[PDB]
């Protein structure tokens, strides 16, 4: 089955590709977030044999093993859940599907865009059958502040400090775009207690996961006391929205904007048809994205004023 | 994404690479006519528009060509060039598009009765490809969705041939199952093979001497050239029928080719006072959407995007296109530009604006003349820098230009363009 938490403060993974500066970025991050231990354990790839890396754990300089072999890495490191596959567009498809052959890895984020939709479609089989997570094609990733950040997501430690994002907060969000994600991350920082899990689904056809895959699991976290999507004309993806509220499936407070609204250059399939019938089922829709932080605001506030949000205590970060 | 291709270059396509041993007729024989067509050397090179009486329609990505009249049915070469005289290069519209007709196919003309005209469609989606049929195809078809037999070949499935002859064939005429059998199971291959999204064939003609193809649309997934190549050559993806590209959207079309880094310009109203410059796919539409709130519909001048981390140089190049577009001719108002954009991820906003600044100053003249006023809100790696290089270029030139950081909501800067709050 598809696991409800992808990401802790121990958190393991694998990054397959030369991504020294990525890498880096993600335990610059775990060192913010006072996480004991370095979130990455080894690297693969194939066109390379095996070294050694240099990398640094806050001021003191680390090691991570660079594997030729996939089998070696997984092996070697079977606490690591968790595979971000930075591999070319001519390599992403093979990869990914080699890395379903090693059960332990319960989450692959994808990065690469280009993947043809047909090669998509046999992943996205596969990693069903296996009960495996993919984040992407076509994706920066996500961030679960405080313990995970998949690979470049945002970006520099200035960002990260910026929007708080080496703590948790109470909300949860989605989005296609990576863009947008930062976006939320910072609308959200300033607007609530912060970020509790952000994702990128991706910008391709068929996205690994869903909208409403990322939703459930947010419904199924205690910590995530409130879930923000940001929606996009195309498609029918946010009416699943609106039969979970209403078979209550879904019952934390559920702010959504549909972005495409100017699509004056299906009828349901529209931002604004799908704006209006997410208001109609109870989820929190802002009159336009102009006001989508001071609905957030507002849907927040009301959580801390009867409890369900109790606002933690702001510890600076570790030293940078 | 995916990508509609001309009915020549699908059945082009489908002629050099089906493998069926249901017999195909005509197979090449079709010629691309346009405005500046040569007719003495066109003829010599077809000559086998003399052997027979043809038929003629614009390719050009419209649909039910038939229902619509036009299509000249049945004529000589010379009732094929009348017919040609009053339409080649002529306005047409078509729902709500209007263009100029300007690339037509001719083809043998193929009697038959209606009774062997047929449907056929494949396409994608998350769950497989569908493939359809309907024993009744060409103009009169009606709502063939509604109608059509449809079987999934789920994601790496194979299409069983008695699947086809047992379901998809169940109204077709008992003499022709096993020929349709055969083309459907060859033209499902292909359609895998060549990494087609969708494949219409509307009508499929089977008569006695075998398998017509006499109108097809197709639209392929462009991503999968670095695969298709081999097979597809150089191969064309043609924009709807419309207005045609201006050469600014051509040029930048031809930048974002040569880059990992996505490079969109499309202009609504070139005479518009509202320009944008977005980083950000996302962004790009947010910003449009909150134009069009805000009442700037008619004055939105283009939309489109500089995504994906482009260099210094290559924002240069857009930036200066879009200076250049709203240098043309004056508005009594002024006009905007709102240079906005989501919070970069791994994009060095430094190195962006860079660019952005060097265009700024080399049409700097132009833009104090024609009241350009800048907004500009903008986040990620090194942004601060970008910021200031911004401000800077402003003093130094004189050209108006609000900065602003991520302290401010991504859209306020284009309620402030407007005046409908003030600048802080
Ligand atoms: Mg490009």
């Amino acid at each position: 089955g598809k696991s409800t938490t992808l990401f802790s403060r121990h958190t393991k993974a694998i990054v397959w590709g030369m991504q020294t500066r990525a890498v880096q970025g993600m335990l610059d991050f775990d060192y913010v977030c006072s996480r004991d231990e370095p979130s990455v354990a080894a690297m693969v790839y194939p066109f390379t044999g095996d070294h050694k890396q240099k990398f640094y754990w806050g001021h003191k300089e680390i090691l991570i093993p660079v594997f030729k072999n996939m089998a070696d890495a997984m092996r070697k490191h079977p606490e690591v859940d968790v595979l971000i596959n930075f591999a070319s567009l001519r390599s992403a498809y093979d990869s990914t599907m080699e890395t379903m052959n090693y059960a332990q890895i319960r989450t692959i984020a994808i990065i690469a865009e280009g993947i043809p939709e047909a090669l998509t479609r046999k992943l996205i089989k596969k990693a069903d059958q296996k009960g495996v997570t993919i984040i992407g094609p076509a994706t920066v990733g996500g961030i679960k502040p405080g313990c995970f950040k998949i690979g470049n997501t945002g970006g520099m430690l200035d960002n990260i400090l910026a929007s708080k994002l080496y703590r948790p907060g109470s909300v949860a969000y989605v989005s296609r775009s990576g863009g947008m994600s930062n976006e939320l991350n910072n609308i959200i920082s300033r607007t609530t207690d912060g970020v509790y899990e952000g994702v990128a689904i991706g910008g391709d056809r068929y996205p690994g996961s869903t909208f409403m895959d990322h939703v459930l699991r947010y419904q199924d976290t205690p910590g995530v006391k409130m879930i923000v999507v940001l929606g996009e004309i195309g498609g029918t993806e946010e009416y699943k929205i609106c039969r979970g509220i209403k078979e209550g499936r879904l019952t934390k407070p559920i702010v959504c904007w549909c972005i495409g609204t100017c699509a004056t250059m299906q009828a349901s399939e529209t931002a604004v048809a799908k704006n209006q019938a997410l208001k109609e089922a109870g989820v929190f829709v802002p009159r336009s994205f102009d006001e989508l932080g001071e609905i957030i605001q507002s849907v927040y506030e009301d959580l801390v004023a009867n409890g369900v949000i109790v606002p933690a205590q702001e510890v600076p970060p570790p030293t940078v | 994404s995916a990508k509609a291709i001309s009915e020549q270059t699908g059945k082009e396509l489908l002629y050099k690479f089906i493998c069926t041993t249901s017999a195909i007729q005509n197979r090449f024989k079709y010629a691309r006519v346009t405005p500046d067509t040569d007719w003495a050397r066109l003829l010599q090179d077809h000559p086998w528009l003399l052997s027979q009486n043809l038929v003629v329609k614009p390719d050009q990505l419209i649909k039910r060509r038939g229902k619509l009249g036009l299509v000249g049915v049945n004529l000589t070469l010379d009732g094929v060039k009348s017919w040609l005289k009053p339409r080649l290069g002529q306005e047409a519209t078509v729902g709500k598009a209007t263009g100029f007709l300007k690339n037509f196919l001719i083809e043998p003309f193929v009697p038959h009765s209606q009774a062997e005209e047929f449907y056929v469609c494949i396409y994608a989606t998350r769950e497989g490809d569908y493939v359809l049929f309907h024993h009744e195809g060409g103009v009169d078809v009606g709502d063939v969705d509604a109608k059509a037999q449809k079987l999934l070949v789920g994601v790496d499935e194979k299409l069983n041939p008695e699947d086809i002859k047992k379901h998809l064939l169940v109204h077709a005429p008992e003499d022709k199952k096993e020929i349709l059998a055969s083309f459907i199971s060859g033209l499902f291959n292909f359609y895998e093979d060549l990494y087609f999204t969708y494949l219409e064939i509307n009508p499929l003609v089977v008569t006695k001497d075998g398998v017509y193809v006499l109108d097809l649309a197709a639209k392929v997934d462009a991503t999968a050239d670095y695969i298709c190549k081999v097979k597809w050559g150089d191969i064309e993806f043609p924009p709807p029928f419309g207005r045609e590209a201006y050469p600014e959207e051509a040029y930048i079309a031809d930048l974002d080719a040569k880059s990992g880094a996505s490079l969109k310009l499309t202009l609504l109203n070139p005479k518009g006072r509202i320009w944008t410059m977005v980083a950000g796919g996302g962004a790009s539409v947010v910003y449009s959407d909150t134009i069009c709130d805000l009442g700037g519909v008619n004055e939105l001048a283009n939309y489109g995007e500089y995504s994906g981390a482009p260099s210094e140089q290559q924002t240069y190049d857009y930036a200066k296109t879009i200076l250049s577009l709203m240098t043309r001719e004056k508005h009594p108002d002024g006009k905007i530009l709102i240079i906005g954009g989501s919070i970069a991820n791994f994009t060095n906003v430094a190195a962006t604006f860079k660019g952005i600044v060097r265009a700024i100053r080399d049409y700097q003249g132009p833009l104090k003349e024609h009241e350009v006023t800048i907004f500009v809100r903008r986040g990620g790696p090194n942004y601060q820098e970008g910021l200031r290089v911004m401000g800077e270029v402003g003093k130094t030139t004189g050209i108006p230009i609000h900065v602003f950081g991520t302290e401010t909501h991504m859209t306020a800067i284009v309620g402030m363009a407007l005046g409908h709050r003030p600048i802080p």
